[PDB]
RNA sequence: CGUGGAAGUCUGUUAGAGUUGGUGUCCUACAAUACCCUCUCGUGAUCUAUGUGUAGGGGUGAAAGGCCCAUCGAGUCCGGCA
RNA sequence: GCGAAAGCCAAGGCCUGUCGGGAGCAACCAACGUUAGGGAAUUCGGCAAGUUAGUCCCGUACCUUCGGAAGAAGGGAUGCC
RNA sequence: GGUCUUAAGGUAGCGUAGUACCUUGCCGCAUCAGUAGCGGCUUGCAUGAAUGGAUUAACCAGAGCUUCACUGUCCCAACGUUGGGCCCGGUGAACUGUACAUUCCAGUGCGGAGUCUGGAGACACCCAGGGGGAAGCAAAGACCCUAUGGA
RNA sequence: CGAGUGGCUUGCUACUUCGAUGUCGGUUCCCUCCAUCCUGCCCGUGCAGAAGCGGGCAAGGGUGAGGUUGUUCGCCUAUUAAAGGAGGUCGUGAGCUGGGUUUAGACCGUCGUGAGACAGGUCGGCUGCUAUCUACUGGGUGUGUAGGUGUCUGACAAGAACGACCGUAUAGUACGAGAGGAACUACGGUUGGUGGCCACUGGUGUACCGGUUGUUCGAGAGAGCACGUGCCGGGUAGCCACGCCACACGGGGUAAGAGCUGAACGCAUCUAAGCUCGAAACCCACUUGGAAAAGAGACACCGCCGAGGUCCCGCGUACAAGACGCGGUCGAUAGACUCGGGGUGUGCGCGUCGAGGUAACGAGACGUUAAGCCCACGAGCACUAACAGACCAA
């Protein structure tokens, strides 16, 4: 599909789906990203990413 | 009283010593059913990528639904049968009769073989007819080989020889259609044994992993609490009772662990092909660019990258074959994520 | 057991605390059992998602308390994969006290709840608000 | 509320003294009692250098039969003694 | 920096806690780092390791020989310009 | 028993205790489950008043148990780091050695044999390993008894 | 009441060791016994079914996790198909542990005039050694069979390479008044074991990139130290499990058992001859090893004056030495260069904005700049290095 972090046209049969106490569901297409959102960090801050650029 | 465990590690396998032949050589082949045919093929380990398929199943609720599957890519580009070896039945099981040569060789089957020069196919073709009126023929096999020339990842141009049996027709007729691959150049492809959907049966020398220890080699626990702290870690409690007076050889000791043979089974061919759609961006790591002819063998296979990997037609099948798979994706994407 | 239609990774073992997501007073559920399981010598039992657990009641109402009742664990945060390689995860690690007939012992059922969960009890699922 | 600055007071790898655990390292050792981490005391019945006194059935001992030169339920040397 | 504390650096001293060379350097051992989920299930026993942690502020129970308990507990704060 | 020995005949308290044999005492607490721990009961095999009894704030590298928190103690192991370990130059000991000795399986024997009997097995040499055996090595057993021994 | 087998308890004996054969419990690791707890095939029933009760064959596999106690034992909990028992110097301390017993210190009860005692309790209280032989795990060198290469054979050897469970349909059916409630078969999954692999998830990653604290090089840039990364973040290749892949049926011969034909005994009889069937157990099947199998093997080709091999050189699909595999110009083997594929996260310098400040000064933001920096991978590229040549050999 797509990741609902950071942007990037998520490669099918390899990824990450997250639920939430709300109980939403945010995809990652790596950890790499995934641990971003632990350090508060979002997507469009964080030039590197597929939002912010 | 001391809970029950099953020893650690199979005792089948045994003993765990490297390799002789780092080329496979089945002790089993397929029975005689169909049509007179080679019994095997094998190719070059390149490296794995995922595939997604419809399910195949008739039983599986999932039937027809996409499904994400991994997949060993394995270069299979087409081997020489040079040669047809003929068995006579003796008090000592079967024993090499006679063979039989031709001419076309490949320009480099010399790297590892002393070519002939002067053979007499037709004659010796005649001892093994003479065998078989007599009622003496055992089976029949080709020596055959493949062009590692072929395939460019693969840095050895030293062909690897290796011997298949033919089966299927009756003794006659396989015969006959040995030597007609035979009397030619003997080339033949993959798709020449196998069709995508067929479980195959894999077999490899292991991964080189040198001497290791009881603990990695036969997957024995690690000194656990109080007892990893004393001196002791990967070691075992002891080797054995105070009688018997020895150590029997079935205590798991260090050792070299890896590069064996290994028999992997029922492995189903995802796919065969020819060209650059199994490949990788940047391409597959510690081996190189795939194109050309191959084979997407579900699963993992003994053996890195580059080691001469053997297929076979499943010789204890479980389910029933479903011949060429709908292939919906195979993937590209890197292998350097 | 009903194939659940995913390969987990069993996120609990025995003595393990999880919470109690539902409405039956129960807050804090302590795995003790893991109904069809036998292990190997040395081994922590293993609990998973979409596994009938017995459970002692850790936290809830002193009428709930020291209750030992059948369960169905309904999250947990250990990873599992479905058909298409994708993983998934929950914020915690729950289950949904359930009965003899395996139907649940309240009417409420807090927070999300897996579509692998749903095949087996059923019961379970048509009371589930979320299902993922 | 402030001043004052008491104490066999506190925290402390200040110097210094001690030595709980790892039953870790070592155990033909670096060492015939060692190394490391942890741990205790640390202005007092405190720690310490030098000088000096008590000597063997005797000293000395906040007492463990502890210590009196690697020797202690009676030191060490030589003699009785072959 | 509270500091004769740590860490860093002078003055000064030294490369003599005095054998070297080679192998992405295997098994195994000593020291040690990091480990998803779970979290003492380990063990005689949380042994080992870890957690906590400086300073300021709010706040602090039972009991008490009124001396103490008490840094109880608990909560917040913390850089730079 | 409703005094007798031998003077008196256990009082306050404390009590299944570091004392309680029975004993994992009965009850309760606590846990899924508690020979554990605490409380209560208590006839205490064989508690008890300076042979001090009871009580206790504070103190403790003292003994036992519970809770929160933490974690590779465990589930169940993985990868890594540094020094060894391995090959090479150089230096260069010691423990141990009646003899023979490629062993295994049984048997036998002072009843716990590489060496005897019968079988089986076994081409020689060398490298690394973890230590099953040599009732391995290290100490004329501390245990026990004996001696017209010692202190 | 009588007859026995065992050698696990206990007891008896005093043969064996006192110039020492280390204790109990535990742990770890391997082999075994069957008097079988489960799993398979069976007989009987107070056998409708279902769930049982008793018995037979059977040792393939399994027989798990926890609470108190040092416990062995045992008690208790929840799971289970079941949570069987015993032997191996009460297997295992030149393996571990050291909780109990059983030193030297000490307390309590009891006894004792007393020292002191206890087949009472309690706190504390140490674990040596560089492996000669032999044994087994793996790894080499030689001799034998008697030039070389490649391919085989298969006496023999190993395996548990599989074990078990649940669910669906069968079927709310057989059966039973009902309650309750199956099977054959075919399917899906789980668990334990097993071997292999890394596309994906996960861990590591003291390669690397980034933030940042202290201090030192004046500042800036850029750097060292803070344990063998200062700490924090992310982390590729690799290795890995917590990831992923694969692990029969069927045949053949029996056991207990069901039977067939059948005599001694005109009948009868499963048995005495003969025969059909029948266990997870046996053989086969499947995997592994295996010309040193002394009957020391087979086949094809090449060569005896030359086949082939060693050396050497460049390197890994190999690796503790040795071994192994590949390449060596008729070349892509390694390095540099350039792509590509990746890691980090937006370079130094400069411009602007910037709370302010008289100004000096200014943390910071922004742009330049998905920038700079980096890679254990792949491609292209013979530029560099695979050069030079030596030797053995029927
Ligand atoms: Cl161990
Ligand atoms: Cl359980
Ligand atoms: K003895
Ligand atoms: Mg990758
Ligand atoms: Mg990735
Ligand atoms: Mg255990
Ligand atoms: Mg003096
Ligand atoms: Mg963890
Ligand atoms: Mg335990
Ligand atoms: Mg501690
Ligand atoms: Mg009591
Ligand atoms: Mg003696
Ligand atoms: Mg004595
Ligand atoms: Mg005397
Ligand atoms: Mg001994
Ligand atoms: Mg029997
Ligand atoms: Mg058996
Ligand atoms: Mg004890
Ligand atoms: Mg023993
Ligand atoms: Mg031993
Ligand atoms: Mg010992
Ligand atoms: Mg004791
Ligand atoms: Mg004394
Ligand atoms: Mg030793
Ligand atoms: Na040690
Ligand atoms: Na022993
Ligand atoms: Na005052
Ligand atoms: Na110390
Ligand atoms: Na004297
Ligand atoms: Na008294
Ligand atoms: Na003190
Ligand atoms: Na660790
Ligand atoms: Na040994
Ligand atoms: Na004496
Ligand atoms: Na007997
Ligand atoms: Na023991
Ligand atoms: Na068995
Ligand atoms: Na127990
Ligand atoms: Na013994
Ligand atoms: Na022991
Ligand atoms: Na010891
Ligand atoms: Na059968
Ligand atoms: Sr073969
Ligand atoms: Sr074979
Ligand atoms: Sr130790
Ligand atoms: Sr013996
Ligand atoms: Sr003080
Ligand atoms: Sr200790
Ligand atoms: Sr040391
Ligand atoms: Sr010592
Ligand atoms: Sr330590
Ligand atoms: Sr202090
Ligand atoms: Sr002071
Ligand atoms: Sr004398
Ligand atoms: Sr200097
Ligand atoms: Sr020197
Ligand atoms: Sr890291
Ligand atoms: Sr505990
Ligand atoms: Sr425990
Ligand atoms: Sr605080
Ligand atoms: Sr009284
Ligand atoms: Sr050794
Ligand atoms: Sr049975
Ligand atoms: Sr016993
Ligand atoms: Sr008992
Ligand atoms: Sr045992
Ligand atoms: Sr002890
Ligand atoms: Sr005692
Ligand atoms: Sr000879
Ligand atoms: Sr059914
Ligand atoms: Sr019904
Ligand atoms: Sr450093
Ligand atoms: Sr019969
Ligand atoms: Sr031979």
């Amino acid at each position: 599909r797509e990741c609902d972090y950071c942007g990037t046209d998520i490669e099918p049969g390899t990824g990450t789906m997250f639920v939430h106490k709300d109980g939403a569901t945010t995809h990652f297409c790596s950890s790499k990203c995934e641990n971003n959102a632990d350090l508060g960090r979002e997507a469009r801050n964080l030039e590197w990413t597929d939002t912010a650029r | 009283p001391q809970p029950s465990r099953p020893r650690k590690g199979s005792l089948g396998f045994g003993p765990r010593k490297r390799s002789t032949s780092e080329t496979p050589r089945f002790n089993s082949w397929p029975s005689d059913d169909g049509q007179p045919g080679v019994q095997g093929f094998a190719g070059y380990k390149a490296g794995m990528t995922h595939v997604v398929l419809v399910n195949d199943e008739p039983n599986s609720p999932r039937e027809g639904m996409e499904e994400t599957v991994p997949v060993t890519v394995i270069e299979t580009p087409p081997m020489r049968a040079v040669a047809l070896r003929a068995y006579e039945d003796t008090p000592y099981g079967q024993r090499p009769l006679t063979e039989v040569w031709t001419d076309e060789f490949h320009s480099e089957l010399d790297r590892t073989l002393d070519v002939p020069e002067d053979h007499d196919p037709d004659a010796a073709e005649e001892q093994i007819r003479d065998a078989h009126e007599a009622g003496d023929l055992g089976d029949l096999r080709l020596i055959t080989h493949t062009v590692p020339d072929a395939v460019p990842s693969v840095p050895k141009k030293k062909p690897d020889v290796m011997e298949t049996r033919v089966g299927g027709g009756s003794v006659s007729d396989r015969l006959d259609h040995a030597l007609d691959i035979v009397e030619d150049g003997g080339e033949h492809a993959m798709n020449d044994i196998f069709r995508a959907g067929e479980y195959a049966d894999v077999a490899g020398v292991t991964k080189g992993k040198g001497t290791q220890g009881p603990v990695k080699r036969w997957g024995v626990q690690k000194r656990k609490g109080k007892h990893a702290r004393q001196g002791w870690r990967r070691r075992i409690g002891n080797l054995g009772p105070w009688n018997p007076s020895r150590v029997r050889s079935t205590v798991p000791q260090q050792g070299q662990t890896g590069y064996h043979q290994r028999t992997e089974l029922n492995k189903r061919l995802i796919d065969i092909g020819e060209g650059d759609e199994p490949t990788v961006d940047g391409g597959f790591v510690n081996y190189g660019e795939v194109d050309g002819p191959y084979t997407l063998v579900k699963g993992s296979v003994p053996g890195p990258d580059k080691r001469l990997v053997r297929f076979r037609p499943a010789v204890r099948p479980n389910d029933q074959p479903r011949l060429d798979p709908e292939v919906r994706y195979v993937s590209n994407e890197s292998n350097q994520g | 057991m009903e194939a659940l239609g995913a390969d987990v990774t069993q996120g609990l073992e025995k003595g393990s605390l999880i919470t109690c997501a539902d409405n039956t007073g129960a807050r804090e559920l302590k795995v003790i059992s893991v109904h069809g399981y036998s292990g190997t010598k040395n081994r922590h039992p293993k609990a998973g998602l979409g596994d009938k657990i017995t459970v002692s009641v850790t936290k809830g109402t002193p009428e709930m308390r020291r209750q030992v009742l059948e369960a169905v664990v309904v999250r947990q945060r250990k990873p599992i994969r479905r058909p298409d390689g994708t993983r998934v995860k929950f914020e915690d690690n729950a289950a949904v006290i359930v009965d003899e007939n395996e139907d649940p012992r309240g009417t409420e059922l807090k927070g999300p709840i897996a579509r692998e969960v749903a095949q087996r009890f059923g019961s379970v699922a048509s009371a589930a608000t979320m299902i993922v």
